[PDB]
């Protein structure tokens, strides 16, 4: 028939993402530079002084009529009529963002009453297999957005990495106290297990500014890159985000990676 | 015997086509060079983002390689868009399927969904799962019409060239992948 | 076919086992008394001073050969052979014991693995819940075994029962935290809200003593209730099993209650 | 030539040992025993009440020359000239036991520098790690000895299972400060991870009392069971000691491990 | 084509022995039981505590089933005691080789040994590991001398019977379970 | 044939740069004045004011075009592509350095995987040998950088001085339980003690301004200098350099440093 909002199908429209890097975008004609270099999506956002909020609907739809890759865009934490708005636009994806102020500092969004994907932020296994347990459909790392600071980035990747390598191998016996430990849906650490990966995609996101640590997060095991707006703050945003999508891509042609980062030359 | 059947690996569903293409009994070689096309006997071009995809075959010489050479295609969706000779509102890329194809034909992500497909001389269940999927608007002379969904067609084959506008990498069933490798590239 | 092992048939096993009284026993003679008292099963067992073991197979198949009712042994907490051994010998329920001295301190039973039905202890909803994830197939409460105290049983029933009370109407948004709280499975949680009730059966087991704390506990929401030596530590075990279950089957008749104690009159 | 003391020797003569029980012994008569109830070795040994040494080389001898399964005896912990007595009469194997009161409570023995094998002690892949790189030969679980407890056993066991489970999937940049967390060297870890198990056998020693607890050791991984003097403090330890055998070597047969028990009836 | 060959898992380094059948391309079996002496086309008798072997196969119905079994065997140190006709101090167990062989010739585990082995028949540099291993002492009619080791015989073969008195599968060299696979249970 | 990347080759690099000064640089004519002022090597660099990162490929090929002597780059701490990248160029060396902002705060590089020799910061016996043990082919001293205060540095080379001359006469016995307790491998500590001496090169690093604590590290022990802005901060860099070479070189012509003193005037 017509099996919509079936997880498989959630989590295929990230599954068949990786390899690419999805840019935030602020306005249309930055849309168009992350489309025409490379971008597999875009975050339409809008903008430690005061409480973000969602983008306004005017600015998302300005987004999405520009470009034909996919547009995302982000919500508040556990705010479901926010969610739910932004599923009403049709946008690919919602990020239930750390980054903005939450809305239930206590309570994450109930993904799985959604149609639409999520993607939802981790720091290790106990985080990732939560965000899957309440539905989401596609992980990144939480990182330190707005800083260039690759440490939280490779911190929580590594950590997410190391303990789904060992849940992997883990005896059968000890699994359960095991997701009593980090506190995770024990039927999740056994589908991981089964599985021998993780369930979801998981991307790099966070303190990537340079193509070199764009590549590294494809070294280390990411699956993709989030940047961030510090691409339009150079002086030329357009060959910076393909030189980002060329080290993404390519993330271990190192004469290439060289050549790129020779190219640019700002903070 | 043992056939090397190389997948684009510039951005996609790879890992997932290297799987399919390890179950039907061969060896999967990720190719990201243009060195690499002379290692393999056919290629498949995965699923993923045209735009990406297009982007990165201008930039490394793979267009001119890949228009060039002889060997046979297995494009799924953004592939099949890749592969097309016309494309809805853009221009042709590989010009190797006598086709035209429009991108994004159904909804967004909120209107993606699953399937079954009877595809003419595959099987008649295939399990189609269709991602923001394009469809097939147009076809030339030699161009056969494999599957069709709701009077647009999906599924085609031109000679050593196939097409679908669905990814049957993201399910456990590997029989187009089988049906590639065995008719196609063994002919 | 023959579905054999299917959990509906484990925990079958006990719900229709419910309403009726599980006393101990340590040889055949009685067994014998538990039988003919009205006992739905007994608990074959061979014993603060040492190390408790399982009960010597000889002494369990006595106790088998003796009755007709279903019999039940006590196998140490975590110990593989010890639960093969008594599902070999066709003991009809293993209870994964903490009387017993435990045999793996961090890590229970792999209850799902085995085609016997498990009985597990548990104090409030986070350990029934990771109980029944393991694989168990009936509960009780751990109690204050060999004190006849009822005090911990009323505590541990009233807590679980609140629990999964709270639990039946507790919002759909809250939910996966609260299995974060109390260390739980979330499925199992929300197969719980679903049902409306407590997937399993739970029994009282621990300080229960005279016909009145026997009929308490079914007052209070227990199922069933479990009882130790004490049977046969008065002058007459024959009439007080069968007050016991005089008692537990007609928890309200408290008339009858009165003169079943009456009759009873030791410690 | 003749290449003695090569460490694949050392390590052979215990990897040729695995899937048996060593019992230890008191004197020859119980070492005939032993030896007829199919141990694959004997712990030669004399006897919190006082502070223990090496056993008189006369009881060594003693049971030396009654048996012709390799004898093996117990050395304080870093006594130097306890090992090499040891060694000058023969013995197939010296214990660095933590059972005897220490020599040294700092340094453990110059392994490598002797051309015996050892067996040691450890509760974690740390203390297994650091007792190879001393030059041990063999590994067993500290457990705790003369209390029929298997707890601590278990819980050795299947921690340093789980640990070498791990280090054989951990990432390559991760095992350097993996090695620094635990105090393993790093060499030996890497090693590990090479291999992808252990590179010594490691046996199970402490709680053993029961065939029960002696076939869960080899269910839960344990290449053999180091059993002590229990044996000889039932009715008939030459039954005791031939189910033992059995219960290692068919740790899966659960009717005939419930037949054993069956025959065996003592504390 | 590839061979089922069981090893005694009664005792002793049988992970070891699976390991060598695997190497030479074939599948091991760890036999327990007499009834898996029915699915194996060979039997390998590993190296252990011959006392231990002894009683375990006294114990279940091993001693008469192999005595009365028609299969191959090949003994490694224990395997070879279990296998002799007669044992110094002793009295023989299987029955299978016309030999005397006499425990623990050399020293105690202080006294253990490798070296370089000169067999007849295999290789010229077999890695020979002595673990208070014993030794021939008298052959009868029809047994082959394969190797010796100072005047003293360790290495023997007797139609479709191998006894060795060294253990090779602590070793990385799996020539000798090759050998016995390809020569002596594939005849 | 040809043994490349041996590490033999590594650490003779720097093995045969002992007895000289390494002077960073941030361009080409600062390099001039580096090589024409007697410098071993040059330190090639861009730049508590943000995130430091790899130093633009085209200022280091800028840099490696001046001058014929060795150029060694600046790489982030556990940064995988940009020690490649570095490596790609044909950098002579590789700094791991913790000045720059590392890029993983849990594990360094792993170094033994590069053909290209590192040099890595170290403050004590246990981080030599770690560093040694991840594949470093150069040491150096953390110290105190831009500060142009000594204490640092010879705080780090006193520190490690006396704890490797500790171990090159450390009991044998003793040296297991000295790896555990200072985190190093252990492996690595007895190499130390064979070979008598740090089995590589120890440089001075941090707090050198002046041509007087630059002998001053020569006298304490150190092989070589490393100076960061003690050169090019001052009013004359040239002399400011050449003083320093000569004072690295002749550090007990203890007039020659006087009137090089003499000489220099500034900050
Ligand atoms: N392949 C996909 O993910 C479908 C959407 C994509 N933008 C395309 O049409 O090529
Ligand atoms: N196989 C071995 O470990 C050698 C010693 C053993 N007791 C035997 O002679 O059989």
């Amino acid at each position: 028939s017509k099996i919509i909002g079936s997880d498989r199908v959630k989590r295929g429209m990230a599954e068949m993402q990786k390899g690419g890097v999805i840019m935030d975008v602020v306005n249309a004609e930055q849309a168009r530079i992350a489309e025409e270099a490379g971008a597999v999506a875009v975050m339409a956002l809008e903008r430690a002084g005061g409480v973000a909020r969602m983008a306004n609907p005017k600015i998302v739809e300005e987004v999405m009529n520009a470009v034909s890759i996919p547009v995302m865009a982000k919500a508040r934490i556990g705010h479901i009529t926010e969610a739910r708005v932004l599923e009403a636009m049709g946008v690919d994806y919602i990020d239930e963002s750390e980054v903005l102020t939450p809305a239930d500092e206590e309570y994450h969004l109930r993904k799985d009453q959604f149609t639409v994907p999520f993607v939802c932020g981790c720091r290790n296994l106990g985080e990732a297999a939560r965000r899957i347990g309440e539905g989401a459909a596609m992980l990144r790392t939480k990182g330190e957005p707005g800083t260039g600071n690759i440490v939280e980035a490779v911190r929580h990747m590594r950590q997410v990495n190391s303990e789904v390598s060992r849940l992997t191998v883990m005896n059968d016996d000890e699994i359960m106290t095991f997701a009593k430990d980090i506190g995770a849906p024990y039927e999740i650490l056994k589908q991981i297990k089964d599985n021998g990966r993780l369930p979801v995609v998981n991307f790099a996101a966070g303190g990537v500014a340079t193509p070199q640590d764009a590549a590294l997060m494809m070294e280390l095991g990411a699956d993709g890159v989030f940047v961030g707006s510090g691409i339009f703050k150079s002086e030329d945003p357009e060959k910076f985000a393909k030189a980002i999508v060329q080290a993404t891509t390519h993330y271990q042609d190192y004469e290439l990676i060289g050549r790129l980062a020779s190219e640019l030359g700002t903070a | 015997g043992a056939m090397k059947i190389g997948v684009l690996a510039l951005q996609g569903a790879v890992r997932e086509h290297i799987r399919h293409i390890e179950l039907s009994g061969h060896e999967g070689i990720a190719v990201k060079k243009v060195e690499q096309l002379e290692e393999i006997e056919g290629l498949i071009l995965p699923g993923g983002e045209s735009t990406t995809l297009r982007r990165l075959m201008n930039l490394y010489g793979f267009k001119e390689a890949l228009q060039n050479s002889t060997l046979p295609m297995f494009g799924t969706c953004a592939g099949l868009i890749v592969l097309a000779q016309d494309i809805v509102g853009e221009e042709g890329y590989l010009n190797k399927l006598n086709i035209t194809v429009q991108r994004n034909s159904f909804g967004r992500q909120v209107d993606s969904f699953e399937t079954e497909l009877d595809i003419k001389g595959i099987a008649t269940d295939i399990e189609g799962v269709f991602i923001r999927a394009p469809h097939i608007e147009k076809v030339g002379q030699g161009v056969d019409i494999l599957c069709k969904v709701n009077e647009k067609i999906v599924a085609v084959q031109q000679g050593k060239y196939l097409g679908v506008s669905f990814n049957p990498e993201l399910t456990d069933d590997y029989r187009v992948t089988d049906y590639f490798i065995n008719h196609i590239v063994k002919k």
